[PDB]
Order: structure tokens, then C-alpha cells, then sequence
């Protein structure tokens, strides 16, 4: 059904134009949520299918970035505070965005509440909405203030709690597994786990001695999509530049000794996290689509038989209702 | 009310009679 989707949503864009109407589908954003250092921005980008999204040292989400997909023949990107700028080259748009972080709060422990705003234009792209979020913590490091924890964790629930959040529940190894950012929000808003999958990351760098083994055999708190786990990219990963495809070669090796996952071992990576999202999707835009129809037949009517003389109606009218109807057979 | 009757008699005048606009 996303398959399908995909054209159609970019046609009844079009129809509507035409009426003069500012309609929209108002497609629901997706967010990325997780510790510090999580590998966040890993996640997203391999979702998305690129790298463009800065990772680095230490604290690597240092600023929101509310990135806006739009559909467009040519490949390109541009900076609401870079008016203009002309780019080329996908390389160079990775550390371009990198750069104006950077900017702002340095690379010695960052943060700033002040979003980076980026429009990333192809024509293979649903008109999405997608936010890398700052780490939230429990512990100050570097030289961040006691009360980090309270300064972050504000300022990436504003996206979250937005119905039909995808949610991203990257959750660190770093961090006690019990007190997970990522399984905390997630439960909030979708209980019943048909958009939330709870993903543990970093599972080769927890702590001896813990676990969540109740949790993670899908017993304690039954989920009908379960959990999948990933192991996502360390930090010599990170500060090497290693690529997209290299960071799921480490993920298998943790995975056959950990107690709490072996039985479950054939519903884990990262691919098929995947396949489930996808499909929750599609359901808003659809919903929406049949109370305009409704309004158009209306209109036309009254005229047609008192035949006012505005004919103009007959034909603008006829066009919405056709893409309407393709729509809402599928 | 008589005269008001008298208005529907021509259907070639149908058409030329309704418009709304």
C-alpha cells in the first residue's frame, strides 16, 4: 500500500491547485528519538537512504534539525539561514549541515535549542516532515550542567506527542535499560506496538551484569510486533567516517551470546524494523480524502438544474472528484 | 394567482427560462 500511495498523494495535490483551495494531506512527521550518542542520526539516515546527517564525537545531535522533503525533479538542498546557496554535490551537503552545528555550540559538548532548517528536494520523496533530536541524559558529562537531563528531554516531546510520530526509540547501552528514553515515549503514545517496535542499541557496550530479559522476551509486557534489536555504529565507527553498509557487519556478533535474544534471533536488524513502519503510514492520508469528495458534489448540483448560467463550476468541480476517486479505490 | 399559471406553457422556452447565476 505505500507502493501505491506514493503517486497518488503527489496527483491530489495538483487537483486541488487547480480549485484554488489550500488543501493539504498534512502528511504526519517521523521522529527520531534517544540517549546521547545514541547512533540516532544513523538510524534516520538509513531510513531515508543517504548520509547527510552530521555524527561525530561525544555529543553528536547538538541542534534539532526539522527537515522537510520535497518533491522535485532536481537533486539539491538549501538552509533557511543560507538563502540561495547552491550545493551539487551530496558529499558536500552532509558537511555543510555538519558545519552550522558546529557553528553554534563547538564540538566540546554542545547544545543548543535553536533549530538548523533544511529542505532536502527529489523527486523520490513523499513531503514528510523528520527531526534529529539532541540526546537526552541522566548523568552530566563534559561541560554540561547538572540539569542537562531537564533542557533536553523538553525539547524533543514537542515532536513526539504529534499524532502519528513514528517513533524511532533508540535506546543506550550506557544508560540503565529499565530508565530507556526510547521505550518511555515510544509506550506513551502507540501502547499496543503497531508503529512502535522497541529497538535496544549499543548492546555491546552495556554494562556487565544488567538486563531487561522480561521485557525483551516479549513476556513481561506482550507487544504483538515484539522487539528487535540493533547494534548500530561505535564510536571508532564514527570518528573513521565508516559508511552505511559497513555499521550492520557488527550488529550480528553480539546477538548469538546475549540470553534475552538468541531465541528470538530471526526477528532482528535493522531491515526489518523496516517493513513495519511503512505500513501505519498510509492510513492518515486516505482518511482524510472522503469528506472533501462530499463538498464538490454539493456545489455542482444546485446550479445544473436551475441551468445559473455559471458553467465554470460544471468543469472545475468534475476534475477534483476523478482524483478523489482513484484515491480512495487504491 | 391566474396570471401566475400562465408563465409554463412554452418547453422550447424551458431552458431559456432557468438560469440562476
Amino acid at each position: 500500500s505505500m507502493e501505491d500511495l506514493i503517486p497518488l498523494v503527489n496527483r491530489l495535490q495538483d487537483a486541488f491547485s487547480a480549485i484554488g483551495q489550500n488543501a493539504d494531506l498534512d502528511l504526519p512527521q517521523i521522529a527520531v528519538v534517544g540517549g546521547q550518542s545514541a547512533g540516532k542520526s544513523s538510524v534516520l539516515e538509513n531510513f531515508v537512504g543517504r548520509d547527510f546527517l552530521p555524527r561525530g564525537s561525544g555529543i553528536v545531535t547538538r541542534r534539532p534539525l526539522v527537515l522537510q522533503l520535497v518533491n522535485a525533479t532536481t537533486e539539491y538542498a538549501e538552509f533557511l539561514h543560507c538563502k540561495g546557496k547552491k550545493f551539487t554535490d551530496f558529499e558536500e551537503v552532509r558537511l555543510e549541515i555538519e558545519a552550522e552545528t558546529d557553528r553554534v555550540t563547538g564540538t566540546n559538548k554542545g547544545i543548543s535549542p535553536v533549530p538548523i532548517n533544511l529542505r532536502v528536494y527529489s523527486p523520490h520523496v513523499l513531503n514528510l516532515t523528520l527531526v534529529d533530536l539532541p540526546g537526552m541524559t541522566k548523568v552530566p558529562v563534559g561541560d554540561q550542567p547538572p540539569d542537562i537531563e531537564f533542557q533536553i528531554r523538553d525539547m524533543l516531546m514537542q515532536f513526539v506527542t504529534k499524532e502519528n510520530c513514528l517513533i524511532l526509540a533508540v535506546s543506550p547501552a550506557n544508560s540503565d535499560l529499565a530508565n530507556s528514553d526510547a521505550l518511555k515515549v515510544a509506550k506513551e503514545v502507540d501502547p499496543q506496538g503497531q508503529r512502535t517496535i522497541g529497538v535496544i542499541t549499543k548492546l555491546d557496550l552495556m554494562d556487565e551484569g544488567t538486563d531487561a530479559r522480561d521485557v525483551l522476551e516479549n513476556k513481561l509486557l506482550p507487544l504483538r510486533r515484539g522487539y528487535i534489536g540493533v547494534v548500530n555504529r561505535s564510536q571508532k565507527d564514527i570518528d573513521g567516517k565508516k559508511d552505511i553498509t559497513a555499521a550492520l557487519a557488527a550488529e550480528r556478533k553480539f546477538f548469538l551470546s546475549h540470553p534475552s535474544y538468541r531465541h528470538l534471533a530471526d526477528r532482528m536488524g535493522t531491515p526489518y524494523l523496516q517493513k513495519v513502519l511503512n505500513q501505519q503510514l498510509t492510513n492518515h492520508i486516505r482518511d482524510t480524502l472522503p469528506g472533501l469528495r462530499n463538498k464538490l458534489q454539493s456545489q455542482l448540483l444546485s446550479i445544473e438544474k436551475e441551468v445559473d448560467e455559471m458553467l465554470r463550476m460544471y468543469h472545475a468541480l468534475k476534475e477534483a472528484l476523478s482524483i478523489i476517486g482513484n484515491i480512495n479505490t487504491t | 394567482q391566474k396570471a401566475m399559471l400562465q408563465l409554463l406553457q412554452d418547453k422550447d422556452t424551458y431552458s431559456w427560462l432557468l438560469k440562476e447565476r
